């Protein structure tokens, strides 16, 4: 075995060659000097990370206020207009004319049902709605199993027709406004602008189940939070039909809860216990509700009934106060069938003062007495529901939000405050949105105090959407490096704005589909959950980020600079970087806005070329006709002007950008001049580099390509023939290697992928990249990244020239921090280049982790596609591992043993790169393999919620809530 | 009422009106089985 000194001299020559090649061929000092040469075509402006946060906070507050002022207008007109409705019961003569959505646009049908008349709309095609809308009238949605032609429905379509003027006036005062909806308490939803519903119920074979009364914006604006305790009866007499109806009913009731409410499902049969692992009230988010649904499905019926024990258990669950609660509405939902006990002593002892409501549900079709259950419901300010079949479940499990809203109505004008919901996926295919809600009250015979009977329920809920692509325009991210970004947060932890929040449902557990039970044409539902991704699940979680999160959940403004791990764009690496979080509260609302800036990004370049001559010279340099002189050029699909559109085929886009910069005078009145000025100055600098320096040495020995990625969105691959093997994103703020090479202070090596479709390991090469760092007036600035593709074959030639090609006594490998094979010694390894080392030689990898040359960090990705297991793609949680260099030590000399074996090894880390070199006794000598150390997304289900509820994350709930008014009626039950 | 009383606890939604749940119903079921009309359906409910 060779010695440490000969090994060290080997690696010294290796690093010398690699680094000198990359440096002289990529041309870093050249680009540094031609940036610092001009220094007068641009200026260096600062990023006052407090001023930026405050400006964006005001812009967001202004937007949400503009949306609020459009809601009170709608609610005022709606109250005033229904206050003067006549309630006629004849319509066969005086028709209601209206555009029913989800009616077939085939003009040869002529339905025009009794009592009502249709509208054939014009339907221009629009942007801001990726569909065809008509600004002339409002569309109406009526649930499939609700006749449109009732007297109740035809009376809502008669007085809601007065909303269209307010809809139009709201839209003309602010043309950037998305859907406006009035969702009524009879099932209707009247929205503007008119647009056909995604699903006709039966015209295609996909029927739709959309009820406005269950949309979370409605349930959010229709009542305060809760402290619900479901109390299932699993005595013996419920077995059979009513038991399975009880299971389906409890699930459909849990689906009417939010992340502001707390819940628990208990269960009694001569003894009350918890249905699951929880044992108190838990927060009713998607994971906890998955636990409680899976626990309710495992329920069996046996024993004697005893209501006193069940109600003692319930009322003692609602008195914990050692745990976190909503503290507002304490209610008990008793899912039973019937019986002969009423338990008056329990209620007289536990809620003599009637702070808890009781809603009792009598499920199934049986003969047991129902007197006591109605009494329980009526004696305890609650309500009584009957569920005889599966069709009754949906409407009877959402109807308690009428009882819960009588105190809100009675509170009068203190109850009308605009609220904003979690982030959910729009129903009309618009992306992630938040909705603002405001309840509408029924004021009929109000001025004289005449009725006050139907005047304890709300009429409906008004709503107005705000997409997230609309919030992300008030936080423009193109003056910070690829590494800084804005992000906002609830007073709940959840994230309203983050680089890592995709438009897909949050997954829980592993999905398991049963093919053998799925009829081919039965239209299973899709999804209704919101996209509630916590903050500490969108980033890597330190101990400091927890304190920042807590510190800005309760609206403090502050700043903190620390050192953290940053997971790379593609989840394969992990860096260490200095960051600065500066946060502030959004004053009008409960949101909080933060800005993450890496030091070295406290200064940016602002272009200063206004001259027709310079700008024309530069704009010449990006035109396909002469790529030969400048090498393949890519342009970032930013929003330079509101006239050209990002096209996702970058040749089309570069052509358009050219014909626009000319075809529209450099006045550019509708164009962002800082963006395109930066792009032009940038292409100028890049092309100076390509012309003067690169094009001299046309062919370097081992080089395969040479690229420059920069800010301003310019990319240049030098030999045009190489530009066909360049697969990176053309928008430079999404290039993984760019963000990685800005973090490090050396040459970052990116390993290719493995067994990937496409020429990716041998025809392309291995990518080296170093970031340009210039000093203008003592100020650091990293404006570009230069790079190289090293050819594998020339590398092997330099690598092999005491371990030799396919030698069977020892292995000589090179890895990068991450453990991905780069340069082997075996022609059988070298065939799998870019593959995780612990997947090809796991014993040595596990030992390297043990002696701590490699550390690692594990995380969960909550938004991933899954191949459904056995018990086309579902949403599940995946676990992600990532390895990195922890011990900054340079050499590790040791011996790894598996038992009766022995393999002596030496590893040495190359200096000024991120590469490691391992020389180890061979593997075929010792027939000892343990198990593959896989680094890949593995579909998982953890963490275990039963333990997070014992130590939950800090959280701050609403402080305004309306329960227990005194003028309440409760003669309805 | 002894043998099949309260044992029709089937977890489907099919309605089996001829059961033995209380005395008037058991009397009706036995009468129907005497007249012979559909006694086999009652037998299948009993065997399941």
């Amino acid at each position: 075995f060779p010695s440490a000194v000969t090994i060290k001299s080997w690696v010294d020559k290796m690093q010398e060659d690699l680094v000198t090649l990359a440096k002289t061929a990529s041309g870093v000092h050249q680009l540094v000097d031609i940036y610092e040469k001009y220094q007068d075509l641009y200026t260096v402006e600062p990023n006052n990370a407090r001023q930026l946060v405050e400006i964006a906070a005001r812009d967001i507050e202004k937007l949400l206020s503009n949306r609020s002022k459009a809601l009170v207008r709608l609610a005022l007109e709606a109250e005033k207009v229904q206050a003067a409705h006549q309630w006629r019961e004849d319509f066969a003569s005086n028709e209601v004319v209206y555009y029913n959505a989800k009616d077939d646009l085939d003009p040869e049908k002529n339905d025009s049902e009794p009592g009502s008349q249709r509208i054939k709309p014009v339907f221009i095609d629009d942007a801001n709605f990726r569909r065809q809308v008509s600004y002339q009238h409002a569309a109406v949605h009526i649930p499939t199993d609700i006749y449109e032609g009732s007297t109740i429905v035809l009376n809502e379509l008669n007085w809601t027709s007065a909303l269209d003027d307010v809809f139009k006036k709201n839209r003309e005062e602010d043309p950037s406004l998305l859907w406006q909806v009035f969702g009524s308490a009879t099932g209707l939803a009247r929205y503007y602008p008119a647009s056909p519903w995604v699903d006709n119920s039966r015209t295609p074979n996909k029927i739709d189940l959309y009820d406005v009364r269950r949309r979370p914006w409605y349930i959010q604006g229709a009542a305060s939070p809760k402290d619900m305790l479901i109390l299932v009866d699993v005595s013996g007499s419920v077995s059979g039909l009513t038991l399975k109806l009880i299971r389906t009913s409890v699930s459909e009731m849990l689906e009417t809860l939010s992340d502001d409410d707390f819940v628990n499902v208990a269960s009694f049969n001569s003894n009350a216990q918890d249905v699951s692992c929880f044992q108190h009230l838990v927060q009713a988010n998607v994971r906890n509700k998955k636990v409680l649904k899976d626990a309710v499905n495992n329920i069996t019926a046996k024993g004697i009934t005893d209501y006193k024990k069940g109600f003692s258990f319930a009322f003692e669950q609602l008195l914990n106060y050692n745990v976190s609660r909503a503290n507002c509405n304490k209610i008990i939902m008793l899912f039973t069938d019937g019986g002969e006990e009423r338990a008056q002593e329990i209620f007289a002892k536990y809620n003599k003062d009637k702070k808890v409501r009781v809603f009792t549900f009598s499920v199934g079709q049986h003969n047991y007495d129902r007197g006591p259950i109605q009494w329980m419901a009526c004696e305890n300010k609650g309500y009584y529901y009957e569920i005889p079949s599966i069709g009754a479940i949906r409407i009877n499990t959402q109807e308690y939000l009428d009882v819960l809203g009588r105190p809100m109505v009675l509170a009068g004008d203190k109850a009308k405050q605009v609220q904003w919901t979690n982030v959910y996926l729009d129903a009309l295919e618009l992306g992630l949105v938040i909705t603002g809600t405001l309840p509408v009250f029924n004021i009929t015979g109000q001025f004289e105090n005449k009725t006050n009977l139907k005047n304890q329920l709300i009429l409906g809920v008004m709503g107005v959407d705000v997409s997230l692509e609309d919030i992300k325009r008030l936080t423009p991210r193109f003056t910070l490096c690829p590494n800084g970004y804005y992000f906002a947060i609830d007073p709940n932890g959840y994230v309203l704005l983050h680089p890592n929040l995709q438009p897909k449902p949050i997954g829980v557990g592993i999905p398991t589909i049963n093919l053998r039970k799925r009829r081919p044409n039965v239209q299973n539902p899709k999804s209704q959950e919101p996209v509630t991704l916590d903050f500490l699940d969108a980033e890597l979680e330190n101990d400091i980020k927890v304190e920042i999160r807590n510190k800005m959940i309760d609206g403090e403004s502050g700043e903190k600079t620390f050192r953290t791990l940053v997971k790379s764009q593609d989840e394969r690496y992990i860096d260490k970087g200095n960051r600065t979080y500066t946060w502030t509260p959004v004053n009008g609302t409960d949101y909080s806005l933060a800005l993450v800036l890496p030091t070295y990004s406290f200064y940016y370049i602002k272009a200063k070329i206004e001259e027709t001559i310079t700008q024309a010279r530069y704009s010449e340099t990006l035109k396909p006709d002469n790529f030969e002189e400048s090498g393949y050029t890519f342009l970032a699909p930013r929003d330079y002007c509101s006239d050209l559109k990002p096209s996702d085929n970058n040749t089309e886009f570069l052509l358009n950008f050219n014909e626009f910069i000319d075809r529209k005078t450099p006045n550019n009145p509708s164009c962002n001049t800082d963006l395109i000025n930066r792009v032009l100055l940038d292409a100028g600098f890049t092309n100076e580099l390509v012309q003067n320096y690169w094009s001299k040495q046309k062919n370097i020995k081992g080089v395969k390509a040479r690229f420059v990625v920069t800010d301003g969105g310019i990319t240049r691959v030098y030999p045009k023939e190489a530009g066909e093997n360049w697969q990176e994103n053309p928008e430079t703020y999404e290039d993984s290697f760019y963000k990685r090479s800005l973090d490090n202070d050396n040459y970052v090596f990116t390993a290719p992928y493995f067994n990937k479709s496409g020429p990716g390991a041998y025809e392309s090469g291995i990518m080296v990249s170093k970031a340009v760092e210039i000093y203008i007036q003592g100020k650091l600035l990293k404006p570009a990244v230069v790079g190289i593709k090293i050819d594998v074959n020339s590398w092997i030639e330099n690598f092999t020239k005491d371990c030799k090609r396919n030698s069977d006594v020892m292995d000589c490998v090179i890895l990068d921090d991450g453990g991905f094979l780069l340069m082997a010694n075996h022609d059988d390894y070298t065939n799998q280049i870019g593959r995780f080392f612990g997947e090809i030689d796991p014993s040595l990898m596990r030992h390297l982790v043990n002696i701590s040359v490699y550390a690692f960090n594990k995380s969960y990705d909550y938004q991933s596609v899954c191949e459904p297991g056995a018990a086309s793609k579902q949403s599940c949680i995946t676990e992600q591992t990532q390895y990195f260099f922890d011990n900054d030590s340079k050499s590790f000399s040791g011996v790894l043993d598996c038992g009766n074996c022995s393999r002596i090894f030496h590893v040495e880390k190359l200096m000024n790169t991120n590469l490691i070199f391992i020389m180890v006794e061979s593997k075929g000598t010792c027939p000892c393999d343990t198990r593959l150390l896989i680094q890949a997304e593995q579909t998982s289900d953890g963490p275990d919620p039963c333990d997070m509820v014992k130590q939950p994350r800090y959280r701050k709930g609403p402080d305004v809530c309306f329960d227990n008014n005194v003028l309440e009626d409760y003669t309805d039950c | 009422m002894q043998l099949f009383g309260g044992r029709y606890d089937f977890e489907d939604t099919e309605v089996r009106r001829s059961n033995f749940d209380n005395f008037p119903q058991a009397l009706i079921s036995v009468f129907q089985v005497l007249t012979g009309e559909d006694w086999n359906s009652v037998m299948y409910n009993g065997i399941m």
